[PDB]
């Protein structure tokens, strides 16, 4: 297995077939998550994704976007309409 | 911060409604990914939103839950025909949610047409819960049994079914084996016993079986031998000639059910046959002895065997002496409901008082949910309960006589309930009774900051009492009130509070038609519904109190299926 920075890695068939992608140049290897996904390693992807989901659960919109560095692209009215529907109808 | 594939996968791990709603509001992108992978939708008020809105926002739903009539419908205070029709929901979904798996309805009107449409549109249909629904018959049950090849749950709890005939069950075909949970306890019509026995036998994943009274005690052992993997059993009838061979067949069959945790049914229960249930006792976590009119010592014999019990529903036949035993033996008890035998008799038929609830509060450190029907109460007993159980989350106390004061001091129960809301900081539900002035509500407004649900009957002096509640109760979602001297003033003074709540119900109070009109004018996002069976509210002076008013926020606007005795106040 060759990485994106020209480096070379010695693994066995067992370890290497855990990647459905591999199953060798890997020019694309939160960075972990991108790696699980690109290499199609199912458990690692589950494990990384559940970890990220935990960073979300129980948090408000503002904090979720605080932690992941996301900016609010809802106009005030849009955010009003969605929160109201969310709360009046779906909660 | 990831490709769309990754976020969707992150979201699969988020199934709570509230967390899903928070993610939908982090940005337009998350809004989009989350709409499309949302599996379940909970609609606590079916008139709060239209089917079309739900279906277009959340196109891939496999599970929906809907609730119709408000709670006071259980107390017969919502006239027939009011609404809660699920048909439009199922029609909209019929063409959109081809892959739908679960429908859970509570207090809706469900008709045989609904059931046939469900059966025929949803091939992967697995779960039908009809909780306190009405409008359908065993014919509609027949359509589900014949057609839903994948069905895993048919749960009919407390529904009113038109009991045309018990033949519907024999429409499950012989190829059908997927049943996990069957609750036919509300059905009066006798099912074919051999059809039932053949169904239990061919269904290896059956985990919950709740029978009707028409399955007699002598047939129970036969079914149990066919389902030794059962975790919940609701018995049929529990009466028979007292015979060794009958008692021992039952004993062996039940003790062959090693996974049994929950027992219910017990209609017509004879004390001689209760012991068959004893081998199961030590692992039981739920016991529902509500239909069993056996006496206190008999209940005590059973309850001594139940160290793991977490939930008890009993009749007041338990008495205080029984509750004292419960408090000793059942250290893991989380929930106690004690129902009245003879509620239409004012003098006590049983020795069940405040002291039974006091014992339980002292002895059961995990007790957090109470429904208790008794005839007398004191402020002293309520204060002791609140001090012992600061962990209480649901406290529902019904003193049979309206407006009964503390029986030792003759004072209102303001102070005792004040102590409950003061000491139980995570109290999310309260219902009140006994003599109560505006002062209790002042305590409630001041302390009950976590309370989500409040039921009130025959209580308070003036609008200041309702005002305290609307003004102070930060987490309020449902307020239901009957027969209280609460009128126009608190309702209009606190109008915008009502947009933070699921609903407000008031019946037999002093809310005038004029107030109702005004509130409808002021608050167009509210449906303000006058429910009055005396004819047009116009034919009486504006100042005249309406029979009932039901108020609820909605994004759908005035509803399309009001009957002749219901008026919406929107302009
Ligand atoms: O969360 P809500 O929509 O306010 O529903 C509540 C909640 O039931 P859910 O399990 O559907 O959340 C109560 O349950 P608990 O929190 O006490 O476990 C339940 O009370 P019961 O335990 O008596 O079933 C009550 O039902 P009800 O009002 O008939 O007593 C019901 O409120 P709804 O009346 O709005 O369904
Ligand atoms: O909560 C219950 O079911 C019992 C109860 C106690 N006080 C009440 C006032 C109004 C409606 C119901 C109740």
């Amino acid at each position: 297995l060759k990485s994106s920075d020209g480096e070379s890695f010695e693994v066995e068939e067992a370890v290497a077939l855990e990647s459905q992608t591999i199953a060798v140049p890997l020019p694309n290897v939160f960075e972990l998550i991108l790696a699980a996904n690109y290499l199609n390693i199912k458990n690692l992807l589950d494990l990384t994704c559940q970890t990220v989901a935990d960073m979300i659960k129980g948090k408000t919109p503002e904090e979720i976007r605080t932690t992941f560095n996301i900016k609010n692209d809802f106009t005030p009215e849009e955010e009003e309409e969605v929160r109201r529907e969310n709360q009046w109808a779906f909660e | 911060s990831f490709p769309e594939e990754v976020l969707e996968h992150v979201f699969s791990f988020i199934q709570l409604d509230k967390d899903r709603n928070s993610v939908s509001l982090v940005c337009k992108s998350w809004y989009e990914i989350e709409r499309w992978c949302r599996r379940k939708v909970f609609i606590g008020n079916c008139y709060a939103v239209s089917p079309a809105t739900v279906i277009r926002r959340f196109p891939k739903v496999r599970s929906v839950e809907l609730k119709g009539k408000p709670h006071f419908a259980d107390f017969n205070l919502v006239p027939d025909g009011w609404g809660g029709y699920v048909y439009p929901w199922i029609e909209a979904m019929s063409s959109s949610y081809t892959w739908l798996e679960e429908i859970r309805l509570k207090r809706m009107v469900v008709t045989d047409d609904c059931l046939e449409l469900i059966a025929k549109s949803f091939k992967n249909f697995k779960v039908l819960v009809l909780s306190s629904c009405e409008g359908f018959s065993t014919d509609g049950l027949a359509a589900i049994a014949a057609t839903c090849r994948n069905l895993k749950e048919l749960d009919l709890r407390e529904s009113d079914v038109d009991d045309v005939s018990g033949h519907w069950l024999s429409h499950f075909p012989d190829t059908y084996t997927s049943l996990v949970s069957l609750n036919i306890s509300c059905l009066a019509s006798e099912v074919s016993f051999s059809a039932l026995e053949r169904l239990v036998t061919r269904c290896p994943n059956l985990k919950s079986l709740k029978l009707n009274r028409a399955v007699p005690l002598e047939k129970l052992a036969t079914l149990l031998q066919r389902a030794p993997q059962l975790e919940e059993l609701g018995t049929g009838g529990y009466t028979a000639e007292v015979r060794p061979d009958v008692y021992s067949g039952l004993s062996v069959a039940l003790s062959g059910c090693k996974e049994l945790r929950c027992l219910s049914g017990f209609w017509d229960a004879v004390p001689a046959y209760l012991p068959a249930v004893y081998s199961v006792c030590s692992r039981l976590t739920t016991l529902n002895l509500s239909y069993a009119t056996v006496q206190s010592y008999d209940l005590v014999k059973l309850l001594c065997q139940c160290p793991k019990l977490q939930r008890l529903w009993v009749l007041d036949y338990i008495e205080d002496a029984g509750l004292e035993v419960l408090a000793s033996t059942c250290k893991d008890l989380r929930e106690l409901r004690v129902f009245p035998s003879e509620p239409f008799v004012m003098e006590p038929n049983v020795a069940l008082t405040e002291q039974g609830l006091v014992s339980v509060s002292m002895g059961c450190p995990k007790l957090e949910s109470v429904l208790y029907f008794c005839r007398q109460m004191t402020n002293a007993a309520l204060i002791t309960i609140a001090r012992n159980r600061p962990n209480m989350t649901r406290f529902r106390l019904c003193i049979i006589e309206p407006k009964a004061p503390d029986y030792l001091t003759l004072e209102p129960l303001d102070i005792g309930f004040g102590a409950i809301v003061e000491h139980c900081k995570d109290l999310r539900r309260l219902s009140l009774s006994g003599l109560l002035t505006d002062k209790v509500f002042e305590y409630i407004g001041t302390y009950a900051k976590k309370m989500e649900m409040l039921s009130v009957a025959f209580a308070g002096d003036s609008d200041l009492g309702m005002h305290h509640v609307l003004s102070g109760c930060d987490s309020l979602r449902k307020l239901e009130i009957r027969d209280c001297p609460f009128g126009d003033k608190a309702l209009l003074a606190n109008a915008s509070k009502l947009e933070t709540m699921r609903s407000l119900w008031m019946s037999s109070c002093s809310v005038s038609f004029g107030a109702c009109k005004l509130l409808g004018q002021k608050m167009p996002k509210l449906n303000v519904e006058v429910i009055d069976e005396r004819g047009a509210p116009d034919s009486r002076p504006e100042s005249c109190p309406v029979e009932r008013v039901f108020i609820y926020r909605t994004v759908a606007g005035p509803r399309f299926d009001m009957p002749g005795f219901v008026w919406n106040m929107d302009q």
